[PDB]
């Protein structure tokens, strides 16, 4: 709500300030990596 | 008297010759479970009365699957008969559960995290009992180089047994390997096959024979000690082996390690 305005029913956070002055918004939350990685798992080396 | 120096014994051909033996009977599951009686052991013990036995001669031990049955078979009793309910699917254990408790095997322990091992001769084998075996070998060239697999780490070897309970190994004579099993769940023994086990006789309730107990292959014998017979109710079973018990009892004999004799020979 915006005072002193015509328009009604506005909504989306503002880029006015989206923080209000306070601090970063803290998520704790787990993330999964699947991916080919390279690697020479023992072989290519000396037998000796 | 004069033990343990083994010592000619004569004999002769002039002169011809005019109850403490307990047989000791075990018995797999499912024929109890259709027998549908707690007194079908009375019953046999009052026939084994009247057959010449003495009552409270007689025990039964009996055994749940035959997996579980291959523990540590220590069949401690003056005479031993093992009827195995055959299966069409689970046949190389049978074979090998023969091979183990009708022969006998002096075995001396191993600890595979730390030493090479090698067998020896066409009588040496690799007993392997417990829960759930997972043989891991790494067979080796003449200075501690991996053939075929890698010693570096443990899981690029070829393994030969999974889930099995009961396994025994024969490994090419006269080379150096590498071993791993979880020694917290079942344990290897090295053992010598010293001589043929007496004491037990085992015969087989269902298909047809397999039994072996040479892992030569040329060599595939039939002992006495292995009998077979078919069925369709466990009952008859049960009373033809006692009807004939006296013949089985017959052909085997007395445990040729206590006889009181065979003192300082292995095990008495």
């Amino acid at each position: 709500k915006l005072t002193r305005t015509r328009l009604d029913r506005l909504y989306g956070l503002p880029a006015a300030d989206p923080n209000n002055g306070k601090e970063y918004y803290e998520i704790a939350g787990r993330f999964s990596l699947i991916s080919l990685v390279p690697s020479n798992d023992d072989y290519q080396t000396p037998i000796a | 008297q004069n033990y343990g120096i083994n010592l000619p014994i004569t004999g002769s051909m002039d002169i011809a010759y005019a109850l403490t033996s307990t047989l000791c009977l075990y018995y797999p599951t499912e024929a109890a479970t259709e027998i549908n009686d707690n007194s079908w052991k009375d019953t046999l013990s009052q026939l084994f009365l009247t057959k010449g036995w003495p009552t409270g001669s007689v025990y039964f031990k009996e055994y749940t699957n035959i997996a579980s049955f291959s523990v540590d078979p220590q069949l401690y009793c003056d005479y031993n008969v093992v009827l195995m309910k055959y299966d069409a699917t689970l046949q190389l254990d049978m074979s090998e559960l023969a091979d183990l408790i009708l022969n006998e095997w002096l075995c001396n322990p191993m600890d595979i995290t730390l030493y090479y091992y090698q067998q020896t001769d066409e009588a040496n084998k690799w007993i392997s009992m417990g829960s759930s075996c997972t043989i891991k070998v790494c067979p080796l060239n003449t200075q501690t180089l991996g053939i075929g697999c890698l010693t570096t780490d443990a899981t690029t070897f070829e393994e030969v047994a999974t889930a099995e309970k009961l396994v025994i190994t024969d490994v090419v004579d006269g080379v150096n390997h590498k071993l791993d099993v979880t020694t917290a769940t079942c344990t290897i023994r090295n053992c010598k096959k010293l001589g043929p086990r007496e004491n037990v006789a085992v015969i087989q309730v269902g298909g047809s024979d397999i039994l072996d107990i040479t892992a030569d292959p040329t060599t595939a014998p039939q002992t006495e000690r292995m009998m077979r017979i078919n069925w369709k109710k466990w009952w008859q079973v049960f009373y033809t082996v006692v009807d004939y018990v006296d013949q089985i009892i017959q052909v085997m004999s007395k445990r040729s390690r206590s006889l009181n004799s065979a003192a300082f020979y292995y095990r008495v």
